[PDB]
């Protein structure tokens, strides 16, 4: 419940090994979030889901269908 | 080479203007919300530097990774891809870019939200998506394509008929590999190349050193040092001497925060340009003349650097 | 067409649901309302500050004191209230330059996304841009960027060229692909396989030069049609 | 221009397309080959 980080000493946040999208940004790759019994957890943020693209010198992927996305800016 | 962020400074303006003196701190309250609106401005600048960095690098939804087999048809990305030999897995060019770019008075420096090892995982994901799947990882799911067939599409994209690639593929691969070799020599032998990022380091260091040196100024008081005034004088005159130091130290901070707001707007315009070069040069193939380097653009590779990004167009 | 129209109509329906249910959605416009209200509250609260005068209120000084000392107490208020306004006007000039940069971007998105179709990646939303619709909002604009996103990938074997009778054939538009036994030419952004013919392909040189060329027949549409 | 198999490409039967119109498409081969 007392935890040294590159941002400073962090107190009252439960350190967690699992990594999530950044909810509240603490700094130096650390974020915190409120989660389940509930506590503020602190974790190293996850940058996104990992993906080995299925590359080879003669394999191509071609899309057999589409979706019309509407996005709001 | 493009600036993308700057050092996230924060100043405790009560400790800068006064520091431990309760006498000065109570006089500084008579100026109202000037100290809280200086902190509000520097916090907005600091949060923007994380946004500027997020908008450039976090353009990729998934951390793509390159295959173990380098069957790229003669093209050699070893100098731009992550080096597993290193304590932080930067590329060989990102190691040059990180080598070539180089008190107590309430002034502090906050860390960036993304560590340099997270920025290098984003440039790795952008680059591994680009090599294994072309523009497709920006416009939808990453669709794999052989790298010679991706460059044959990059050739059609400049009005050069794609047989011109397959009939010259070893020449084109050797010219690419040689030109990627020249980047390391060009950066290593040209100190004025990284000078656009080193000037971000130099300007923000010079601005903090100017802010610290301004604590040695009298501003018309009997002494620059608040403890000389407080040890020698009594409240009817001491508060008249302290108001000269408060007025000058408050003007010294208002000057600094105004320069940092104007400098943040300049870094943000550069980070918006770097985010646009990421989308249009790295995630695509720009038709825009001289946007992605001088020539008919084929593709760009992002490399991270301190306070910035580097595009190998 | 009915599928594309239904996907468009459904995607426009989700915008109303998203903007109705999500409070943080218009946060870029509401922050521009909040920053200008916070700056005026800060400017007005600074009238309650003494700046070292006997009172924050100018009518206290003028009712209690008389000209020699009243003008000393008033000049402390003038000095601080003038510095309070210079701070507001400086931060509004810097904030106006940020809003102008956003208005220049919105004017460029109007021209290139609404009045056109954009080849610029991620300029008019994520996906390959089809079109955009402007909707007005308080102090801003909202663009509803319609984009084609490819959605059901399938893996194929591929080749850069085909060897027919010694000639190397390349696709005019599209890619050579195989289902595992037969070769087709398909457009790049949607799987629609065609038989490989001298119409959808062009020759350049011979089988010796191209790395990864494959042996397959290219159909000549004239040959049976010439006399049979 | 006169509609020919050079200006146009085929895809499938009539019935898939909403608002298709019946018209002749000229073949540059067949009449020149017959002549």
């Amino acid at each position: 419940n007392v935890f040294q980080t590159r941002a400073g000493c962090l107190i009252g946040a439960e350190h967690v090994n699992n990594s999530y999208e950044c909810d509240i940004p603490i700094g130096a790759g650390i974020c915190a979030s409120y989660q389940t019994s509930q506590s503020i957890i602190a974790y190293t943020m996850s940058l996104g889901a990992e993906n080995s693209v299925a590359y080879s010198n003669n394999s191509i992927a071609i899309p057999t269908n589409f979706t019309i996305s509407v996005t709001t800016e | 080479i493009l600036p993308v962020s700057m050092t996230k400074t924060s100043v405790d303006c009560t400790m800068y203007i006064c520091g431990d003196s309760t006498e000065c701190s109570n006089l500084l309250l008579q100026y109202g919300s000037f100290c809280t609106q200086l902190n509000r401005a520097l916090t907005g600048i600091a949060v923007e530097q994380d946004k500027n960095t997020q908008e450039v690098f976090a353009q990729v939804k998934q951390i793509y990774k390159t295959p173990p087999i380098k069957d790229f048809g003669g093209f050699n990305f070893s100098q731009i891809l992550p080096d597993p030999s290193k304590p932080s897995k930067r590329s060989p060019i990102e190691d040059l870019l990180f080598n070539k770019v180089t008190k107590f008075n309430g002034l502090t420096v906050l860390p960036p939200l993304l560590t340099d090892e997270m920025i290098a995982q984003y440039t790795s994901a952008l680059l591994a998506g680009t090599i294994t799947s072309g523009w497709t990882f920006g416009a939808g799911p990453a669709l794999q394509i052989p790298f010679p067939m991706q460059m044959a599409y990059r050739f059609n994209g400049i009005g050069v008929t794609q047989n011109v690639l397959y009939e010259n593929q070893k020449l084109i691969a050797n010219q690419f590999n040689s030109a990627i070799g020249k980047i390391q020599d060009s950066l290593s032998s040209t100190p004025s190349a990284l000078g656009k990022l080193q000037d971000v380091v130099n300007q923000n260091a010079q601005a903090l050193n100017t802010l610290v040196k301004q604590l040695s100024s009298n501003f018309g008081a009997i002494s620059s040092v608040l403890n000389d005034i407080l040890s020698r004088l009594c409240p009817p005159e001491a508060e008249v001497q302290i108001d000269r130091l408060i007025t000058g130290r408050l003007q010294s901070l208002q000057t600094y925060v105004t320069q940092q707001l104007i400098r943040a707007a300049e870094i943000r315009a550069s980070a918006n340009l770097a985010a646009t070069k990421m989308s249009e040069c790295v995630l695509g193939q720009s038709k825009r003349v001289d946007f992605c380097g001088k020539g008919y653009h084929l593709m760009s590779f992002p490399q991270s650097a301190p306070h910035g990004v580097v595009f190998l167009h | 067409q009915k599928l594309i129209a239904n996907q468009f109509n459904s995607a426009i329906g989700k915008i109303q649901d998203s903007l109705s249910s999500t409070p943080s959605a218009l946060g870029k416009l509401q922050d521009v309302v909040n920053q200008n209200a916070q700056a005026l509250n800060t400017l007005v609260k600074q009238l309650s500050s003494n700046f070292g005068a006997i009172s924050s209120v100018l009518n206290d000084i003028l009712s209690r004191l008389c000209p020699p000392e009243a003008e000393v107490q008033i000049d402390r208020l003038i000095t601080g209230r003038l510095q309070s306004l210079q701070t507001y006007v400086t931060q509004q000039l810097i904030r106006a330059a940020e809003i102008r940069a956003s208005a220049n971007l919105a004017a460029t998105k109007m021209s290139e996304c609404v009045l056109g179709q954009s080849k610029r990646v991620d300029f008019c939303g994520k996906g390959y841009h089809l079109m955009s619709f402007p909707q007005s909002a308080p102090h801003g604009v909202v663009f509803l960027h319609v984009t084609y996103v490819p959605a059901q990938e399938k893996n194929f074997t591929t080749a850069p060229a085909i060897c027919h009778d010694g000639k190397a054939h390349f696709p005019r538009e599209g890619v050579f692909v195989s289902n595992g036994t037969h070769w087709f030419v398909t457009q790049r952004n949607f799987y629609e396989p065609q038989i490989i013919t001298t119409d959808n392909t062009f020759v350049s040189g011979n089988c010796d030069v191209v790395i990864g060329i494959v042996n397959n027949t290219v159909y000549d549409p004239l040959q049976p049609e010439l006399d049979s």
